[PDB]
């Protein structure tokens, strides 16, 4: 299983492509991806000034 | 050419002859195999259950 341990004040958005349904869980939950569930990888800005 | 499939045992009679083994392909929903029905050409792209 692929399971991500979500931080407390954080949200992870997934979709079950096998089931045609959308769900996003905020808060400190342990997501459990179905065999065709995929994550919302977020490219975020960082660096000293910004990137 | 006819495909015998299922929970049975076969003994090839003198008339008939084996061609190939035809192992099944596992497919879940939102996934399939592009199948060209060479008897009628029509490619069906059967998805869902295993085919």
């Amino acid at each position: 299983v692929v399971s991500y341990r979500v931080p407390h004040n954080a949200a992870v958005q997934v979709y079950d492509y096998r089931a045609k349904r959308a769900r996003v869980v905020f808060g400190p939950e342990l997501v459990t991806l179905d065999p065709e569930e995929q994550f919302t990888v977020l490219s975020l800005s960082a660096g000293r000034p910004k990137r | 050419c006819w495909l015998i499939r299922g929970p049975l045992e076969y003994v090839p009679s003198a008339k008939v002859e084996v061609v190939e083994e035809r192992q099944a392909i596992p497919l879940d929903q939102n996934e399939g195999i592009y199948v060209q029905d060479v008897k009628t050409g029509k490619v069906r792209a059967v998805i869902g259950s295993t085919y």
